[PDB]
RNA sequence: AGAUUUGAGUAUCGUAAGAGGACUCCCUUAACUUAAGCAUAUCAAUAAGGGAAGGAAGAAAAAAUAACAAUGAUUUCUUAAGUAAUGGCGAAUGAAAAAGAAAAAGACCAAGUUGAUA
RNA sequence: UGGAAGUAUAAAUCGAAAAGGUGAUAGUAUUCAUCAAAGUCUAAAUAUUACAGGAAAACUGAUAGCAAAGAAGUACUGUGAA
RNA sequence: GAUUCACGCAGUGUUAACGUGCAAAUUACUUGUCAUAUUUGAGUAUAGGGGCGAAAGACUCAUCGAACUAUCUAGUAGCUGG
RNA sequence: AAGGUUCCUAAACAACAUUACUUGGAUUAGGGUGAAUCGAUCCUAAAUUACAGAUGGAAAUCCUUAAGAAA
RNA sequence: AAUAAAAUAUUACUUUGGAUAGUUUAGUUUCCUGGGCGAUGAAGAACGCAAUGAAUUGCGAUAAGUGAUAGGAACAAUAAAAUGUGAAUAUCCAAAAUUUGAAUGCUUGAAAGUAUACUAAGGUAUAUAUGAUAUUCAAUAUCCA
């Protein structure tokens, strides 16, 4: 909604912050298997239930 | 991290906060330099100064608390932060002196009929 | 109209996040958490919920202060 | 033969396995040894009487009892208070 | 079988009284000395409609005999009472319509 | 006015709570199942629900066995023993003394006595 | 409860003592035997599939072995318990 | 708690369309209705041998002649398949 | 209400929108939400929950000013 | 009667798929030693902190880490700086330890908050039950001038 509580907005901001990918430099480390963030979601693909 | 403990330890109580105020002000301009596209050498200086503040604060707090412990060494009522490290269970257990208390009747018997040392010939 | 049509009016929350367990199980009208058993002091645990016990219990978190004590 | 097996209750949680048996021997023996080291005649297993067994089925066999009666200590001229401290069991 | 509607009525969930716009409790004033050995005079300020009951209710206003102030009552209207009427309650009250007597 | 009794507020120094519950001590009158149906019985101190603790807990020093050429606190193991007994005497349930070992240890209150009483 | 004319607990009523309990077939009597209830503590021998730290194996070898050999009670589902 | 039209609503008929659909109940025309026993939002109350029902065993999250979920539970099968 | 960055800009089109896409509510990276006067905060409505009390083997239930040296 | 496009059959090579074989920083079971939490604020939850991080890991406004004691030359994906005047690394140690949570001044929904006292801001204390001591009281409850 337009109106939201203070704590609820910060938990909304963190969900925005965690919807990012692996930085390129992290992918060039030796013996690295993490290429994509499998905890990714999109607004029109999955609702985050909060 | 370039501050050196010996340099800190030689400083006075006021010189701690005089350095601390200057150290915080130095880092405030370094956060700005990181935002405004400063040189990588300034970013490395930013990482260092964060440790001097941590290093400086550790000395002031340890010296303050150590002096506090000496103040309350003979005190009857010691603040809980200065009491010996024990678990919650330990502070409830009866002391070994109280665990070994004997009534006067049993105390005198254990001194009049003690467990003798002996052996049996075969 | 018990199927697709009746789902359009679902825009009112029943549960929201709970302060003690962080899950969306706080019932707004019952004023209690379906998962962690809020204001009730004891945590809500049941023997038939053995999987529920292995999901949130001791050792499932950081153990910020107990990790030093038992190591000590 | 008419079978009589009381397995209709939950016997699986009633099963006791003796896998600790070979390790009980080591544990008890090490404590018996440690007792003699501490104070040697403490494990001396204080002297006990020679009492008969009960019933006519067993009464002709002697076996160790528990402690001498206070009449047996007087007959042997032993103080009952000193008896317990020199490895003599007493059963008033 | 199920529970009959008569059983469900004793729970009082949707069968609670719809008493939100009701005026109050219609009753005499509490018994005291002035109602037992004298008379108190009340003034019928207004006659009003109490929802859920057929009789009108009168807002009678007695003076406080022991303290300074008023004492607002809520009587059930006797047929004939009018606004601005004086009614007397007590052991010595006259036998007129609207007066409260032992 | 004074001597007490009882009940409160406040201050100081502490104590309980919550986590865990594999093992330990208890509360509660489940049912599926078996009986070739089923209604007592069985499943069964079993499930779920509830309370309390410790590194172990519980028990513990005879108002106990026995009928002997007698024993002797408690606990645990072997045996007694699928025995005595219980049961629509059906299905089924079911001990303990003796005897053999591990370990061993006994002490206090109350009541009674002493009162230039403490 | 194995305890069978009541083995144990509890509730209603009743309720002792110049003592008395028990000897499992109810009852009265006389002997015999053995204990002496209605308060408290007590190490040792015993248990353990929480959890932590180790060691072993005629155990499994990625559809197996824990649900999980990778950011596994994670991704994902449900209003929610799950 | 008169007759009708309209914004809306329902669901009489076509037993039309569709019937691996636009849709796990929808579409088109036709019909009925379209403010006082009216329509409707949010808050709040009522819970499983229970609730709620102008009463159809109807409704209680696509679940109802007894919801969903987990445990007892690998319930039992003289029956069926391997 | 619900959604939660879907808003705007630039680069870019492998996948996705039953053909295609230079387009995008899609990919990547930055930017964006300014209150003494608008609202929440304040008040009470249906209703809801505490200390003490009452009840219950238990978990817990009842009571909301009645039972209280309380409010 | 006729052809071999299709159809069928075998082998080699490629393809789709991931069986089989080799392998294990993962499990299972038994046994041994402990069984060491919390009002001195636990377990759990949330948020935040790395030069470039989204998860995870470690940590708490001193932040992927501080002091001290051991330790002796590294780290690395890419740069920087510091470094034998002591880098990595380890610790039953010291300092520090955000919002919550039994959560405990009061309120709490996703709620933003807030009163008093002590020592403008900041920090402490104030829940309920409860033992002991001190102190202020209440009741003609028992006596009593």
């Amino acid at each position: 909604t337009g109106h939201k509580g203070f704590s609820y907005k910060l938990k909304l901001g963190k969900k925005i912050h965690q919807n990012r990918g692996v930085p390129q430099w992290f992918r060039m480390k030796t013996g690295n298997t993490i290429n994509y963030n499998f905890k990714r979601r999109h607004w029109n693909r999955r609702k985050m239930g909060m | 991290a370039s501050l050196k403990i010996s340099a800190i330890k030689a400083m006075s109580k006021n010189d701690m906060n005089a350095k601390l105020i200057e150290l915080k002000g130095e880092l405030a301009n370094l956060r700005t330099a990181k935002v405004t596209g400063g040189a990588p050498s300034k970013i490395s200086r930013l990482r260092v100064v964060k440790k001097d503040i941590a290093r400086l604060l550790t000395v002031m707090n340890t010296q303050r608390m150590e002096a506090l412990r000496k103040y309350y060494k003979q005190a009857k009522y010691v603040p809980k932060e200065l009491r010996p490290k024990t678990t919650r269970k330990e502070r409830r257990q009866l002391t070994k002196a109280q665990l070994n208390l004997k009534t006067v009747k049993a105390a005198k018997k254990a001194q009049h009929f003690p467990a003798r040392k002996f052996f049996v010939l075969a | 109209t018990k199927g697709t049509s009746c789902r359009g009016t679902r825009h009112n929350k029943t549960h929201i996040l709970c302060k003690r367990c962080g899950k969306r199980s706080w019932h707004l009208q019952k004023q209690r958490c379906a998962s962690c058993g809020y204001p009730d002091a004891k945590m809500r645990q049941y023997a038939w919920g053995y999987k529920a016990l292995r999901r949130r219990t001791q050792g499932t978190g950081r153990m910020r202060h107990l990790k030093i004590a038992l190591k000590r | 033969a008419v079978s009589n097996i009381h397995f209709c209750k939950d016997w699986r949680s009633k099963v006791h396995t003796w896998f600790k048996q070979p390790f009980r021997k080591i544990r008890r023996h090490q404590t018996r040894v440690e007792k003699a080291k501490a104070v040697f005649p403490a494990t001396i297993k204080s002297l006990k009487p020679s009492v008969h067994c009960m019933n006519q089925r067993f009464n002709y066999k002697l076996r160790l009892g528990r402690g001498f009666t206070l009449k047996e200590l007087r007959a042997a001229k032993i103080d009952k208070n000193l008896a317990r401290t020199i490895g003599i069991a007493v059963d008033p | 079988g199920r529970r009959t509607l008569s059983q469900r009525k004793g729970r009082g969930s949707i069968f609670k009284s719809r008493s939100h716009h009701k005026l109050g409790v219609a009753q005499h004033r509490a018994i005291d000395f002035f109602e037992r050995h004298s008379t108190v005079r009340g003034l019928v300020k207004s006659i009003e409609h109490d929802p859920g009951r057929g009789a009108p209710l009168a807002r009678v206003v007695f003076r406080n005999p022991r303290q300074y102030g008023l004492d607002k009552e809520l009587f059930i209207c006797a047929e004939g009472l009018y606004s601005g009427q004086y009614i007397y309650c007590g052991s010595k009250a006259s036998l007129h319509i609207g007066n409260v007597l032992p």
